[PDB]
């Protein structure tokens, strides 16, 4: 049975590689504190305080907390991530299991200056999953508070909150309030455990590979085309130079002129920034020159935006202003961190199919030329979908997110999340957890006011998550060797992806998925 | 939701001084009412706190055995009576209020929403 | 990872003195920051310690009721404010730092990685 003196689960951290499948399992130790002193609170921000209109909000913070494993380093060790990206053309999630076990509730009393902590054996926690998607879904915004990448670390559970419609700092009639105690929930004492299972819906494999061809090079280099293009509008001669028409076939020496079947993907142009700072304009342009969208009178940066190549050839010092993912190095500051404290990703691989984020999409015609008027052209800085476009998605990273919830709407176009990962109409459900309030002694004459005098408590336990992943094997006939992700050979003060002398785990660099190649 | 100090003054050592505090509105607020003090050039220190029903009460170690905290819900006020005063009790006392009383966290300033202007109490020997 | 003392001085009995300490780098270090003192010809004694989130704090018995320990993560510094000083508090105070805080072992010097140069505090009557 389950009692005070027996454990309700075991520690599972493992990975198993079987054929076309890999199964990861992770266990961590968590600590859960009481939030808001058991209260729900209205929160808002408005111009009155001095915020700009672009930052206003209205919402609620709750006493509850939630579990989040939406980063890949929750499930994969760095060596496992190497096995995946060097050997496979793609992967996708299939199913998951979740367990919550070995739960301990503790009470802390304050007397004079000294603080003491004891067990409370009869207290509970409450847990439920939102399986019908009835709550605002705050997973998928890339918040802090996921399970730690390193299995020995103990993490704090984050507080749940949400936003609803606002006008300035005020609410409107359509604004919704939610009470989370209004769902069914399971209550657990120190001997109880909790578990559920979930199945992923069909989703396309993430493409982990780069193309070894480019979209404008798909032709046979040895042969002419049978089609023709207009090669000459004027006679080339001694003196006159009158109007003429002349035509040529496309061939090996004019590839720019040949007829083609396909177009590069869409473009929304970003401003370019150099990591060599003396090359930048001297001014503070991050917001005023930023790439933005405009919704209901608010301006919001398109960050990272649609997938575009970070730079062209030999340009690596440049990046789009708001167009890339940027991670932190360990102990990086929250505000105004220096360039040496952060890690910049590069989407450079998709340069074959996708326009570079800092250039125009192309050129079109402005006017109607004639004998009287010379022709004029114009530059295309944003281009939506054209028939014949092909494109790649943004890459995924070991530090980065896995899935997002597709918003429930009448229509969408190519619902792949812009921060990267798998779009899901029915994502893995969110998991809510709370300490049950325990009153301090009531008065001995009746009073109708709600009791707000409590014994301070927190809880701890273990959590397990297990995901099964499907693999897509690499079939290539390429003769020469591939690029692989590898560790450095040379000696160093510390080992990458390990602890230091102080005990702190760190991740030296971001690692994407695209190493193997494939024909376009 | 204004808290307001009263009863400030200067006293010789051993005298009995009485600080008072009042609020306006939200009797569904002001659940917990208490006192802090900040001496010259020093950190703010929690002095006392009591809840609405008078069931739960706490005094600071230095404060205990000399001060008593009392409360009148009708007037929506709270009083602090002070006995056997020592000149290290010169400080600026703040009435403080909050929606909740916790057993671990009550002595932290993080748990109080509202703060008065303060009072100056001087104690001489 | 240099700890640095400041605020040393000499004071008459009853005055309020404030010791300070700063570090450089490894904010993923300096999890716990505290104070020790070694009086002339005597054993090093733990004075105070506080962790990053300010959840857990401990004071020495002699120290308690007179000193307060506070911390600013932004500046990566920690302060020690001192009130009602007695001349047996003449010592050399060391700022001390470590990756961890334990409930049984926090008062031992074995648990701190980093040590400042020290400061001399003199107290006269």
């Amino acid at each position: 049975a389950d009692g005070v003196g027996s454990s309700s689960g075991n520690w599972h951290c493992d990975s198993t590689w079987l054929g076309d499948r890999v199964i990861t399992t992770s266990t961590r130790t968590w600590a859960l504190p009481t939030y808001n002193n058991h209260l729900y609170k209205q929160i808002s921000n408005g111009t009155s305080g001095g915020a700009t209109n672009d930052n206003t909000y209205f919402g609620y913070s709750t006493p509850w907390g939630y579990f989040d494993f939406n980063r890949f380093h929750c499930h994969f060790s760095p060596r496992d991530w190497q096995r995946l990206i060097n050997n496979n053309w793609g992967f996708r999630p299939k199913r998951l299991s979740f367990k919550l076990f070995n739960i301990q509730v503790k009470e802390v009393t304050q007397n004079e200056g000294t603080k003491t902590i004891a067990n409370n054996l009869t207290s509970t926690i409450q847990v439920f999953t939102d399986s019908e998607y009835q709550l605002p879904y705050v997973l998928g915004s890339a918040h802090q508070g996921c399970l730690p990448p390193f299995p020995a670390d103990v993490f704090m559970i984050p507080q749940y909150g949400y936003l609803t419609l606002n006008n300035g700092s005020q609410a409107v009639g359509r604004s919704s309030f939610y009470c989370l105690e209004y769902f069914p929930s399971q209550m657990l004492r120190t001997g109880n455990n909790f578990q559920f299972t979930y199945t992923f819906e069909d989703v396309p494999f993430h493409s982990s590979y780069a193309h070894s061809q480019s979209l404008d090079r798909l032709m046979n280099p040895l042969i002419d085309q049978y089609l023709y293009y207009l090669s000459r509008t004027q006679t080339t001669g001694g003196t006159a130079n009158t109007q003429t028409l002349g035509f040529s076939q496309g061939g090996p020496n004019t590839m720019a002129n040949q007829a083609k079947n396909w177009l590069p993907g869409p473009c929304y142009r970003q401003q370019r920034v150099s990591t060599t700072t003396g090359q930048n304009n001297n001014s503070n342009f991050a917001w005023t020159a930023g790439t933005k969208y405009h919704l209901n009178g608010r301006n919001s940066l398109a960050n990272p935006g649609i997938a575009m190549a970070t730079h062209k050839d030999d340009e690596e010092r440049f990046f789009p202003s708001n167009g890339i993912l940027i991670f932190g190095k360990q102990n990086a500051a929250r505000d105004n961190a220096d360039y040496s404290d952060v890690m910049l990703t590069s989407e450079e691989e998709i340069k074959t199919t996708n326009p570079v984020a800092t250039e125009e999409y192309g050129i079109v015609a402005d006017n109607l030329q004639q004998q009287n008027t010379a022709p004029q052209i114009g530059t295309v800085n944003s281009q939506g979908a054209l028939p014949g476009m092909v494109w790649q998605n943004r890459d995924v990273y070991l530090q980065g997110p896995i899935w997002a919830k597709i918003p429930h709407t009448d229509g969408n176009f190519h619902p792949s999340p812009l921060m990267g990962g798998f779009g899901l109409k029915h994502p893995p459900p969110q998991i809510l957890i709370k300490n049950t309030p325990v009153p301090a002694d009531p008065p001995t004459t009746f009073n109708q006011s709600k009791l707000n005098s409590f014994i301070t408590q927190y809880s701890t336990g273990q959590v397990s998550v297990e995901i099964e992943w499907e693999l897509q094997k690499e079939n290539s006939k390429r003769w020469n060797p591939e690029i692989q992700y590898t560790s450095n050979y040379y000696k160093s003060t510390s080992v990458d992806f390990a602890v230091n002398t102080e005990g702190v785990y760190s991740e030296p660099r971001p690692i994407g998925t695209r190493y193997l190649t494939r024909n376009l | 939701v204004q808290i307001q100090e009263s009863g400030g003054g200067i006293v010789q050592a051993g005298g009995s001084l009485r600080l008072s505090c009042a609020a306006s509105g939200r009797t569904h607020g002001m659940y917990a009412m208490g006192w802090f003090r900040q001496a010259p050039g020093k950190e703010r220190e929690f002095v006392a706190v009591q809840d609405i029903t008078a069931s739960n009460t706490h005094y600071s170690s230095a404060v205990k055995g000399r001060f008593t905290l009392s409360r009148d819900n009708a007037k929506n006020t709270a009083y602090l009576q002070m006995n056997n005063l020592k000149p290290e009790d010169t400080a600026v006392y703040y009435c403080a209020a909050g929606p909740t009383l916790m057993s671990g966290s009550y002595n932290s300033a993080r748990d109080y929403d509202y703060w008065g202007q303060g009072t100056q109490v001087t104690v001489s020997s």
